[PDB]
RNA sequence: GGACCUGGCGGUGCUUCAUAUCCCUCUAGAGGAGCCUGUUCUGUAAUCGAUAAACCCCGAUCAACCUCACCACCUCUUGCUCAGCCUAUAUACCGCCAUCUUCAGCAAACCCUGAUGAAGGCUACAAAGUAAGCGCAAGUACCCACGUAAAGACGUUAGGUCAAGGUGUAGCCCAUGAGGUGGCAAGAAAUGGGCUACAUUUUCUACCCCAGAAAACUACGAUAGCCCUUAUGAAACUUAAGGGUCGAAGGUGGAUUUAGC
């Protein structure tokens, strides 16, 4: 006789069980694991969307029955213990802004492939606040020109963008040593300068 | 076992042009400004017009990769017209349907 | 890599583990063609000689 | 190529040409239509030309009681598996050829006179 | 595909199952799950961007899923149940048999929020498919009841096929009056005409000056078929030199924004025009927004409408 | 890869062979998509065809090395 | 995990591109094909380095197929020390 | 007329699956993608080299598992995890099943180099959607 | 997240036509997927050109193709080196052999690199994908003909020999050097000596107080050469003392307080050789009562790594115990033991997996109420393991002993699912329960049902192909539970199977 | 040969209509000039296909080499391929389409009428039809319920495509296959589509709508010709861009004809 298929486990399923212990990772629908009458598809004249059983329209679907509130919620009680707690001090943006005057901006990509490369994430961006530098009125006022267009007058912010190097660290290095060598230049003051 | 035999032309093309294109980086740029010398930019015109015909870039024919048609082709899933058409319109084609507005 | 994959599937259909039905349809017209008479030609003894 | 391969159906759906002008409206003159045969009919899944025995595919997965290990088949052993398979085909050949006779009516080409068998039974359980 | 009571019988009790299964994925009471929750839930787990709502994940009780059917329609015996079987049609003319015989009993004795249920909803009340024409056969039969000294009783039956149609107020929606620093009453209102987007801010009183991006409407619109499209409101109204305005636009062109202003502030005008005033500017065209836009290019010819040159034969 | 004139010691110290390889090396210090090693071989490629070169530029009045 | 989080819906983006619908010729008659792309913004705010690592590894993994993320991270970092005073 | 993807109406004896009864102009409206991945979003990249890794899945599970497939394949990418999901017929032994499985994981793993599963789902018969 | 009870284990494909419905099933599917897996390698290794583009970043190491064939074609020293560490035993022979005509030297570290190789495969070539009683110490073999024709012989090369020679059984040749390593004045490693305390005690049958006399003197040369004892010397002892039983039981002891002072930890093998020495066929009671209480009392809440090769067999030896026993709350402390931290890693193969908890379950439904037994039930089956026929007989006799019979329509069903179908003694089990006494009407009617699905297996059995057999109570049975549930007309009917069979119809029947 | 059925057709009847649509009517065009581009002819040693509607900026969202399939010359023979062939056959086909369609019909299975002929099957105060399914419709996309897209069956034109790819049949196999070098791709002429114009509702400049000048042989008018420079490329009288020079036909276009609610 020909090998008969059992019955699906479902119909083992307690209405009080641990559902996250049934779909623990995300995986494919699955009809004979998910205890639920759902159907999908448009239907014919007179007819009813199709059962789960076979249903394509369920298997393309990126479902999110790993993702349950009840299961999310015990997820994040395991997550507290790898989690700092960010200082009081910093109550607001300005507070922020008076003890920490530098912004560097990193973006990652995250996509579906093999290869975890991709060239826009050696971008880095520093901004800062030309009153939060020491800067006397010749100095600022030689910034501003040596930068150009990288600084903005109304926000008063210097954007530095490097991008130049293959890594992130490079191009982080790199900003750092730009806002450096701009800072001590400005403070130098060349003989050229009097035929302002 | 590719395609057709202009398929492997330009498979070949591909690999040649691959090799030689440092040294033709490096010789363009000596002919690529008004600095250097013209004697000197004249043996450079020589040395690059020496190099295997394909080696040269433009030679390469952006063909599709399951038919070897070589217009039109969408550059960004390098499948011409009627292959990229054909898994679009079964719906293998991620994100890809068609357009109504 | 066209070459990868038409040597890669072909070896795998000579394993028993890929059935290449494009081939196996071509393999059987060329069965028939054998027994009607139109067998490819020995290189040099074609019917020009 | 191998992306430039089909499906057997769109390689029989082609080669046949049941649908075109053609079959339209009898335009052609024509008696002997080429007849899909299926290529999937005889073989077995793991079977290939080199005679690899894949335990758990085309060989039991145990003998004995152990787990058996990849072999391969002899040169001579393979020959008689191949011969047998053309043997094997060339019986499904013959056989189709092969044919029952039609008892005749009034004449040998004419349908007067065959017999249809009883009508159909009735969807009442009726017969006849 | 024919459904037996057994059948039904059976996807119910799945969904109750069913329906205590996806409480408890959810983390909520069971008890107090309602159809509503289960939709909610079935978008969040089965998430479709499909575009037709039919074709996406459902979790609906059977009896809205399956259509209706018709149970068995004679015994054992073989005997029809009802007596007018053999018509085909025995719930239609069941039917005219009863309008028909109520209207004889009357005769021995002697419209804005309804309408006459659509073919398709009385072809649901009866459970039976129907021609045009019997549809209109039992509504002149109806509409003929009505014209008669109908009593209760044959007032609950017509409403039976009447159905209840929600008519929308064309009435003109009223913006608040709002207070600035200073106290002086405004309102507020937005305007679109092609890509130009407009907001205004209409002041109770004023002087008839109109603020356009900072800009003196004047300055702003040289043009002056675009500064009468600015009068048309207040004029209409007899409110020139009444009100001050200030307003912002972006998009389009400079007809398109004088369209969007002239809409934002006629909007925002109707909270300082009587009731009367703000069903005249409806009347005048004037708190309508403009639906056309420019139509698309169609691929094989030149234009939105025109088509490439028939090429000669 | 930002700094490369200590790569360029062996060239004339002006002329024009330095400001041709001041064009160079400003294009390599701005190319992300190449290791040191690999800017250090252009540098390097330079370096060789000048020498190779140094009759043509003789007349031409460069003195390369 | 008790961090401040925004979201907004950013416009969405559809790409359309034109394709002959023959294979020979009938040039007038043609198939256009579109792909949508949308954008959900999750904004998150005052968070140390260790807490970014684990939610972002937490969502990043359950990331659904068909689903790109692009995180962008503002680090807050001090003066460097060289630049704090001038050496002239 | 329209021919592109389009089963065509018969005698009412051909039975066509949800997936085959649904022509193109109802992708994403009534039917939905069988490969999800990131290359076809705007800004991504290397949409090229997950099409013809698509292909060949396709091409490859139609003959690894030849008379069994039951409806298209559902590919789907995540990170570098390469998920099949196929709907399979109930007629080769577990056995072989289990075979094609292991094989066809490892074949393929180390072919695109990440890691690939395959999850099969068995049904009786194709499951017919209608008859044209 | 917790294991999931519905579910049969990961590995397999979660599909009711692909889950594994028996323990055979299980076993199978398992080697029918590594079989594959296998069939994969075996082409990736054989045709590594078509796997060799690398689109993968970061590298991925371990999905490259492996060449296993030496690149280096020249005959030298640097040579050699490369086929040792291939493990390819002729290879490197030859090349040895061919180097050392040609009068070059070979160092002594890669000479001693090629006995290492020799001595431990045997001058034997390693398994490979695709080209037990006795010993397997050839007299003339490649290992001792190096080893003589060494110029220079230094402390590990004997060492290797005295092990390869007692890994493969060649006992007393491996006394015969250690003796000239003494001669020679050198001193072995405690690796040399744990493999000599092998061959003392296999290399002649002799009394327990010889040879305890002689391993006590290997351990004081150990102690003489200034060489420290590791684990697997104690285990080794333990091990081999196995034989002794009851003689060895005290002195088996005497090591375990020595491991305990010298600052050696026993881990799980310990307490295996332990067990199984002291579970000799008798009485346990004397004996074994207090040794498996007292080693569960000092592994109490203890997390285990593994130390030695014995390490997955302690599981499966206590609890056998316990079944032995008789003692639940110990099986449960065993039990307990297995599932703190990640001590669940040591339970062993699916032969060990499959034997412990047979002996588990079996115990549980004997002494723990049904109420506990059907959780249980539930918990271990089939999540954890799949039951044999034995178990469901045993849940049945505990259901029985409980008065609670309403379930024996479930066991059948489950029984079915786990490929018990067509068991006789199952179904005669099943059978005279139902059949034993009557029953209320409700139950009654259910015990039909299932005797007549019993019956519809009884008449499809794969015996099918034989002559039907039906036992004389299984259709007595089956009849009785027919006229008690009303459907007379079936029991009638099946009379006749009495004379076809020529069985004989039992008394209580022809009453009824 | 007689009489019929069905279909087609009628410079065929009556009635009612068409809605950018048949006429009249409305607006801007084509048909005239130059230029751009396709095609036909002629020419060349020098492709192919489309080619009334439904070909003619068509396969091409694209030819300086390449592409390339053509011509001349030279070279290779188990050949990138468990060969190859853009060789014949789209009148063998799959595939993807045109066309009516700016349609609403197609039709299984039954039933009935005609004496049980080809055939036919409706009247609602109803007289033999019931009809699954397909299409329309409905839904969906775009900014609505509007509009526009999309959709649009069965068939029609053996309609288009063997040169997208695949493929039946036949044919080539030291060549009808593969490679290299160089080369053709022009204009007596005709014709289709388009571009720019002939100007004062214009031309130039500022501005982006309150201006100043220009305005008939130094006006309007070439995106053409000639010269130079630049860009791309290895390669440019040749392709593109810019500049200079040049300042022609054209003075609003017959019969006829296209598009738009
Ligand atoms: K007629
Ligand atoms: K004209
Ligand atoms: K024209
Ligand atoms: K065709
Ligand atoms: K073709
Ligand atoms: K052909
Ligand atoms: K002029
Ligand atoms: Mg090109
Ligand atoms: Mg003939
Ligand atoms: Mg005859
Ligand atoms: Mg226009
Ligand atoms: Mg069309
Ligand atoms: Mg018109
Ligand atoms: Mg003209
Ligand atoms: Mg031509
Ligand atoms: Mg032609
Ligand atoms: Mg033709
Ligand atoms: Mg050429
Ligand atoms: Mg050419
Ligand atoms: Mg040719
Ligand atoms: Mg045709
Ligand atoms: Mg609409
Ligand atoms: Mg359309
Ligand atoms: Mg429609
Ligand atoms: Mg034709
Ligand atoms: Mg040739
Ligand atoms: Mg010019
Ligand atoms: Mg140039």
């Amino acid at each position: 006789p020909r090998r008969k298929a059992l019955p699906p486990r479902t119909e083992k399923m307690a209405v009080d069980q641990d559902w996250p212990s049934v779909y623990p990772v995300a995986a494919p629908f699955k009809p004979s694991a998910v205890p639920l009458p759902v159907r999908m598809g448009y239907p014919v004249k007179k007819g009813v969307p199709m059962a789960k059983e076979g249903n394509l329209e369920l298997l393309k679907i990126p479902n999110f029955l790993h993702l349950t509130p009840v299961a999310i919620k015990k997820h994040c009680e395991a997550l507290k213990d790898f989690c700092t707690e960010w200082p009081a001090a910093l109550d607001s943006d300005e507070k922020c802004e008076k003890h920490f005057p530098i912004e560097i901006d990193s973006t990652d990509y995250v996509s579906s492939g093999p290869s975890v490369r991709n060239p826009r994430a050696r971008v880095v961006v520093l901004r800062v606040k030309l009153s939060s530098l020491n800067l006397d009125d010749h100095a600022k006022k030689k910034l501003i020109k040596l930068v150009g267009e990288r600084y903005c007058k109304t926000t008063d912010v210097l954007t530095i963008k490097t991008d130049r190097c293959p890594l992130r660290r490079q191009n982080y290095d790199y900003a750092v040593y730009l806002l450096t060598v701009l800072y001590h230049e400005s403070w130098n003051t060349e003989e050229w300068e009097k035929s302002k | 076992h590719y395609v057709d035999w202009r398929m492997w032309r330009d498979v070949k093309r591909r690999k040649m042009a691959y090799e030689y294109a440092d040294e033709r980086l490096r010789i363009n740029s000596l002919r690529k400004n008004t600095i250097l010398p013209k004697i000197l930019q004249d043996v450079a015109d020589e040395e690059i017009a020496a190099l295997p015909r394909d080696s040269c870039p433009v030679r390469i024919r952006n063909r599709c990769v399951m038919t070897s048609r070589p217009r039109g082709v969408k550059r960004r899933w390098r499948l011409s017209r009627i292959v990229f058409r054909h898994l679009a319109d079964h719906g293998q084609l991620s994100g890809i349907q068609r357009a109504t507005w | 890599n066209h070459h990868t994959y038409a040597e890669l599937m072909q070896t795998l259909r000579f394993l028993g583990l890929y059935r290449d039905e494009h081939q196996d349809f071509m393999d059987e017209q060329k069965r028939l063609k054998k027994l009607r008479g139109k067998e490819k030609p020995k290189k040099g003894e074609g019917k020009r000689a | 190529s191998f992306f430039t391969k089909l499906t057997a159906d769109e390689l029989w759906k082609g080669a046949l040409a049941e649908t075109g002008a053609g079959a339209k409206k009898g335009r052609g003159k024509r008696t002997k239509k080429k007849k899909r045969k299926d290529l999937n009919r005889g073989q077995i899944i793991g079977e290939g030309r080199y005679g690899f025995l894949w335990p758990g595919l085309n060989v039991p997965l145990m003998k004995n009681g152990a787990v058996q290990t990849i072999a391969q088949r002899s040169k001579e052993e393979q020959e008689k598996v191949e011969a047998d398979m053309i043997q094997q085909r060339e019986e499904w050949d013959r056989k189709k050829k092969m044919k029952v006779k039609r008892e005749r009516g009034w004449s040998g080409n004419s349908w007067g006179g065959i017999s249809l068998g009883p009508p159909d039974p009735g969807p009442c359980g009726e017969t006849y | 595909e024919t459904y037996t009571e057994d059948f039904i019988k059976k996807q119910i009790e799945e969904f109750n199952i069913g329906k205590r299964h996806l409480a408890n994925m959810m983390g909520e009471d069971p008890e107090t799950f309602t159809q509503e929750d289960i939709d909610r839930a079935i978008a969040y787990l089965f998430p479709s961007g499909l575009f037709e709502k039919r074709a996406r994940p459902v979790m609906k009780h059977p009896e809205q899923i399956f259509p209706r059917q018709r149970a068995i329609q004679w015994g054992e015996d073989g005997r029809p149940f009802h007596y007018l079987f053999y018509t085909g049609k025995q719930s239609y003319y069941s039917l005219m048999h009863d309008v028909y015989g109520m209207l004889l009993n009357l005769e021995k004795h002697q419209v804005i929020g309804s309408r006459w249920l659509i073919k398709e909803e009385l072809e649901e009340m009866l459970v039976e498919k129907l021609s045009d024409l019997d549809y209109m056969q039992f509504i002149r039969l109806l509409e003929k009841l009505l014209t008669s000294q109908c009593g209760a009783a044959e007032e609950e039956f017509v409403q039976r096929f009447r159905r209840s149609v929600t008519l929308e107020s064309k009435k003109q929606l009223i913006e608040p009056v709002q207070y600035d620093e200073q106290g002086m009453a405004f309102s507020k209102s937005e305007g679109k005409r092609k890509t130009a987007k407009a907001e205004a801010i209409v002041y109770k009183h004023g002087s008839g000056r109109i603020k356009v991006n900072g800009i003196d409407y004047q300055l702003y619109f040289p043009i002056t078929q675009d500064r009468e499209q600015l009068m048309f409101p207040f004029h209409f109204v007899d409110r020139l030199g009444k009100h001050d305005v200030t307003c912002t636009v972006s998009g389009g062109g400079r007809s398109a924004q004088a369209g969007a202003i002239r809409l934002a502030m006629a909007k925002a005008l109707c909270s300082f025009v009587t009731e009367d005033e703000v069903e005249w500017m409806r009347q005048a065209g004037l708190l309508t927004t403009d639906p056309r836009v420019r139509e698309r290019k169609k691929p094989g010819q030149e234009g939105a409408r025109r088509k490439f040159t028939w090429k000669k034969r | 890869h930002i700094f490369l004139e200590k790569h360029l010691e062996s060239f004339p110290k002006q002329g024009p062979i330095r400001h041709f390889m001041e064009l160079v090396t400003c294009g390599l210090s701005k190319n992300p998509y190449l290791s040191v090693k690999q800017k250090v071989e252009h540098i390097e490629w330079f370096r060789n065809y000048f020498n190779e070169k140094k009759d043509i530029l003789k007349e031409s009045n460069i003195q390369f090395n | 995990l008790g961090i401040s989080i925004k979201v907004h819906e950013p416009p969405r983006k559809i790409e359309r591109f034109t394709l002959l619908q023959s294979v020979h010729i009938y040039k007038k008659h043609r198939v256009q094909y579109e792909m949508r792309t949308l954008y959900r913004c999750l904004e998150l705010e005052h968070l140390t380095g260790s807490t970014a690592d684990v939610y972002l590894e937490y969502i990043q993994r359950n990331l659904p197929e068909g689903v790109a993320m692009e995180v962008t991270k503002t680090q807050l970092e001090q003066l460097p020390e060289h630049i704090k005073e001038p050496i002239w | 007329k329209n021919r592109a993807a389009r089963v065509r109406v018969s005698k009412g004896d051909k039975p066509v699956t949800y997936e085959e009864a649904h022509a193109p102009h109802y992708i994403a409206h009534r039917k939905g993608w069988l490969s999800l991945h990131t290359g076809n979003l705007d800004g991504e990249d290397h949409a090229a080299e997950r099409t013809v890794e698509d292909v060949f899945l396709r091409k490859f599970m139609w003959g690894t598992f030849p008379g069994c497939l039951a409806d298209q394949l559902v590919l789907k990418r995540r990170g570098n995890q390469l998920e099949i999901c196929a709907v399979v017929l109930r007629q080769l032994s577990p056995h072989k099943y289990y075979f094609l499985v292991g094989y066809s994981e490892t074949l393929l793993s180390y072919f695109y180099k990440c890691p690939v599963r395959l999850h099969l789902q068995t049904v009786p018969s194709k499951v017919v959607y209608k008859y044209l | 997240v917790n294991r999931d009870t519905t579910a049969v284990p990961y590995v397999f494909q979660d599909d009711p036509y692909l889950m594994p419905a028996s323990s055979l099933e299980s076993r199978s599917f398992l080697l029918a997927k590594k079989s594959g897996e296998n069939v994969a390698k075996f082409i990736i290794n054989s045709y590594p050109k078509y796997f060799q583009k690398d689109i993968a970043e970061p590298h991925i190491p371990c999905l490259m193709p492996e060449y296993f064939e030496p690149q280096i074609k020249d005959i030298s020293e640097a040579a050699l080196k490369e086929r040792i560490e291939l493990r390819k035993v002729k290879a490197s022979v030859d090349m040895f052999d061919q180097l050392l005509q040609a009068g070059t030297t070979v160092s002594l570290e890669t000479t001693n690199s090629l006995l290492d190789l020799l001595c431990y495969y045997g001058d034997q070539e390693p398994s490979t994908d695709y080209h037990q009683f006795g010993v397997t110490w050839r007299a003339k073999n490649n290992a001792e003909r190096i080893f003589s024709l060494m110029p220079e012989k230094n402390e590990h090369s004997y060492c290797t020999m005295i092990r390869g020679m007692v890994k493969h059984r060649a006992y007393e040749q491996a006394l015969n050097l250690y003796t000239e390593l003494l001669n020679n004045r050198l001193h072995a490693d405690v690796y040399t000596f744990n493999a000599l305390i092998e061959a003392t005690v296999c290399a002649i049958n002799e009394k327990f107080e010889e040879k305890w006399s002689k391993i006590l003197e290997l351990l004081r040369h150990m102690v003489a050469q200034k060489v420290k004892p590791n684990l697997q010397t104690f285990n080794t002892i333990l091990k081999c003392l196995r034989r002794f039983h009851v003689f060895a039981r005290s002195p088996a002891l005497q090591v375990l307080r020595e491991m305990k002072a010298i600052g050696i930890e026993p881990s799980l093998a310990t307490y295996h050789h332990i067990i199984r020495l002291f579970d000799q066929p008798g009485d346990p009671l004397k004996r074994s009562s207090f040794i498996i209480y007292d080693i569960m009392n000092e592994l109490m809440g203890k997390r285990f790594s593994p130390k030695d090769p014995d390490d997955d067999k302690f599981f499966q030896s206590a609890m056998s115990i316990c079944s032995s026993l008789r003692d639940l709350e110990l099986a449960y402390q065993v039990h307990g033991l297995l599932k703190t931290g990640d001590n669940w890693k040591f339970i062993g193969p699916d032969q060990h997996r499959n034997f412990y908890y047979s002996k588990f379950f079996d115990l549980i439904c004997l002494m723990e109420q049904i109420d506990v037994t059907l959780k249980w039930y539930e918990d271990l089956i089939p999540s954890a393991y799949f039951p044999h026929s034995q178990t469901m007989i045993h849940l049945l006799q505990a259901l029985d002993v409980a008065n609670r019979l309403e379930v024996i329509p479930k066991i059948w069903k489950d029984s079915k699912e786990y490929g018990h179908t067509f068991r006789s003694d199952l179904r005669e089990e099943i059978l005279m329960l139902m059949a034993r006494d009557k029953h209320p009407p409700e139950l009654q009617v259910a015990f039909a049902d299932c005797a007549a699905d019993i019956k519809s297996a009884y008449e499809s059995q794969p015996i099918r192909q034989t002559a039907q057999d039906w036992p004389a109570t299984s259709l007595n049975c089956i009849a009785i539970l027919f006229l008690r549930a009303g459907r007379t007309q079936e029991a009638w009917k099946m009379l006749g199977l009495f004379r076809k069979h020529n069985k004989i119809p039992r008394s209580e029947l022809l009453n009824e």
